[PDB]
Formats: C-alpha cells, sequence, structure tokens
C-alpha cells in the first residue's frame, strides 16, 4: 500500500 | 460493584517494557506497554487502580471517542478459566486507565497478573518528528521512557518545480458511537510550489467504490479550508488546529468552488496558487462494515507555460490494534 496509514485502538470491540 | 476505592497504594507494577521505542505513526507505527502487577493483601469488588499517560502518547491513537463521552472500553483482565478479574476503561481527555476489580477478587489474596496495551502517538502534542519523554504512571509509580517519532513527511508529490503535490491522513475514526464520523487532514501544495489551474479531489474510496465504507457527499461531508501563512510550522503528524493563527480560514471563498457532483468524491477548484492550504474534512462512513479507505488527488499545470501537466494521488487507510491481560489470585 502507498500514501500513509494511521493506527488506533477500539478497545477490543 | 461500582467504581469505589483507589487502591494504587496496594498495587505494584513491575518489569515495565515498551514493545519498541521508535516508530512512524504515518505508516501505522505504534507500540505497546507491557507490565506485570501484583496486589499486596486483599481487594474487594469495586476497588480500582490506575495508569496515567503523559503528553506524548495516547491510548486511542487514530480512533476517536468524542462521540462516546471520551471513554473507551479496554480488554478485560481474565483468569485462566476465563473469569473476568477486572474490567478496564480509558479516559481520552485525562489519559487515565482505570482497572476496576470484580467480585472474583473477594475471596482471593495476592492477586497478580500482567497486561499489554497498545500506545500511539499524540499527533497534537507531538506534532514534529523527534524524541519525547514518555514517562508513564502505573499505580502511583513512574516508569520513565523516551519515544522517538519518525513521521513519514507529509511533504510529498511529483518531482518537478511545478509538480502536483498533496498528502493526507485520517486522524480520527469514530467506531463506537454509531454516528460513523471520521476526521481527515489534507495538505494541499505542501511543497509550496507555484501551481496553475489547480484541482483537488477528495474521495471516499481508492480504486474500487465497493471496497470502501467511506461516503463523501454534500450531506455527509463538511470541508473547512485554511490558507497557511508559514508552511514550516505545519505538523509532521497531520494534526492541524483550526484556531492556530498560522491558519487563516478561507472557506467562504470556496462556496462556488466545491462540487459533490460525482460519485463519492468532492472536487475543489483552487485555481492559481503559491501557498500551502490545509483542508479539514469531517466525513462519515457507511454501515457495510467495509474498511474505510480514501484517496486524495491533485492535478495542475505550469502557470508560466500552460503545459507540463501533472497529477499526484495519496491513499489513506488505518489499522486497529488490541490489548490483552490476565490475572489470578490464590484462594
Ligand atoms: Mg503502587
Ligand atoms: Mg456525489
Amino acid at each position: 500500500a502507498s500514501g500513509s496509514s494511521g493506527t488506533g485502538s477500539t478497545g477490543n470491540q | 460493584d461500582a467504581k469505589g476505592t483507589n487502591v494504587n497504594d496496594k498495587v505494584t507494577a513491575s518489569d515495565f517494557k515498551l514493545e519498541k521505542t521508535a516508530f512512524d505513526p504515518n505508516q501505522s507505527g505504534n507500540t505497546f506497554m507491557a507490565a506485570n502487577f501484583k496486589v499486596t493483601g486483599q481487594v474487594k469488588s469495586g476497588d480500582y487502580f490506575t495508569a496515567k499517560l503523559p503528553d506524548s502518547v495516547t491510548g486511542n491513537g487514530d480512533v476517536d471517542y468524542s462521540n462516546s463521552n471520551n471513554t473507551m472500553p479496554i480488554a478485560d483482565i481474565k483468569s485462566t478459566n476465563g473469569d473476568v478479574v477486572a474490567k478496564a476503561t480509558y479516559d481520552i481527555l485525562t489519559k487515565t486507565y482505570t482497572f476496576v476489580f470484580t467480585d472474583y477478587v473477594n475471596d482471593k489474596e495476592n492477586i497478580n497478573g500482567q497486561f499489554s496495551l497498545p500506545l500511539f502517538t499524540d499527533r497534537a502534542k507531538a506534532p514534529k518528528s523527534g524524541t519525547y519523554d514518555a514517562n508513564i504512571n502505573i499505580a502511583d509509580e513512574m516508569f520513565d521512557n523516551k519515544i522517538t517519532y519518525n513521521y513519514s513527511s507529509p511533504i510529498a508529490g511529483i518531482d518537478k518545480p511545478n509538480g502536483a503535490n498533496i498528502s493526507s491522513q485520517i486522524i480520527g475514526v469514530d467506531t463506537a458511537s454509531g454516528q460513523n464520523t471520521y476526521k481527515q487532514t489534507v495538505f494541499v501544495n505542501p511543497k509550496q510550489r507555484v501551481l496553475g489551474n489547480t484541482w483537488v479531489y477528495i474521495k471516499g474510496y481508492q480504486d474500487k467504490i465497493e471496497e470502501s465504507s467511506g461516503k463523501v457527499s454534500a450531506t455527509d461531508t463538511k470541508l473547512r479550508i485554511f490558507e497557511v501563512n508559514d508552511t514550516s510550522k505545519l505538523s509532521d503528524s497531520y494534526y492541524a488546529d483550526p484556531n492556530d493563527s498560522n491558519l487563516k480560514e478561507v472557506t467562504g471563498e470556496f462556496k462556488d468552488k466545491i462540487s459533490y457532483k460525482y460519485d463519492n468524491v468532492a472536487s475543489i477548484n483552487f485555481g492559481d496558487i503559491n501557498k500551502t492550504y490545509v483542508v479539514l474534512v469531517e466525513g462519515h462512513y457507511d454501515n457495510t462494515g467495509k474498511n474505510l479507505k480514501t484517496q486524495v488527488i491533485q492535478e495542475n499545470i505550469d502557470p508560466a507555460t500552460g503545459k507540463d501537466y501533472s497529477i499526484f494521488g495519496w491513499n489513506n487507510e488505518n489499522v486497529v490494534r488490541y490489548g490483552g491481560g490476565s490475572a489470578d489470585g490464590d484462594s
């Protein structure tokens, strides 16, 4: 994959 | 059962480790904190202990909880049999995790366990690449760390003096509330080149409409557009504060220049420009359960010659990380 990508957490839901 | 007494004074955390101390949040980089903990003596249901994060890190990362009262559930701390030992939540505003013991603990003693929780950059408080202190409190004890963010630069595009250049990042996605909002920052002309007949396209998908949940439209999308005074002052992290004096909102100058005529895309007519602009996108995604994937595109010419066309695209998608923990005590 190209561009940029983010990341986070949904707290296991 | 309800959150009761703070028992940080009975809980000691130990063997603290970050999974890694350097990463790139613009390529989905993150870390984890891992620690053991043990209770001296007995606790009861409703007793709780906490962990507190500093300015440089967050527990939520690019997932946004502003529509869910700034609170996020965290994985349960479970015993071997699978019984819940503590339920956990995290406050986005105060960066505090709270672990509340369940009645599992009432007949136990010397409960001990461990957890691994994902930690992310704070794009607002750590806006530039560099090393930051990341001193973390667990149960009234400090565990000092340094974390290095090597952000992939947002300053990207075609390699000509009049080349199209644009980048973006989705920095908030609401997965919890049901509203399905997302927040995206777009940097238009971050090279600050002189561009002719500039057009920008913000898509709710990449190459295949059916493969993204994004919905860009007059009813689902609001755009705010800011002229940047000093490009050097823009974040590496893609955070951009609409109230920062470096940004001058010019949204009212684009009322005839924004079109939602085409499917799942908004076009913006920038014309002849020589500055960088920030576009703050407040959007929505559908309930198909598909990944949210987007692409922004900019095309332009060389204004002095009318030719030397170019076009540049920039894709975004985000990934989710999870935590886990366990604990048991003797009867
Ligand atoms: Mg303590
Ligand atoms: Mg449309």
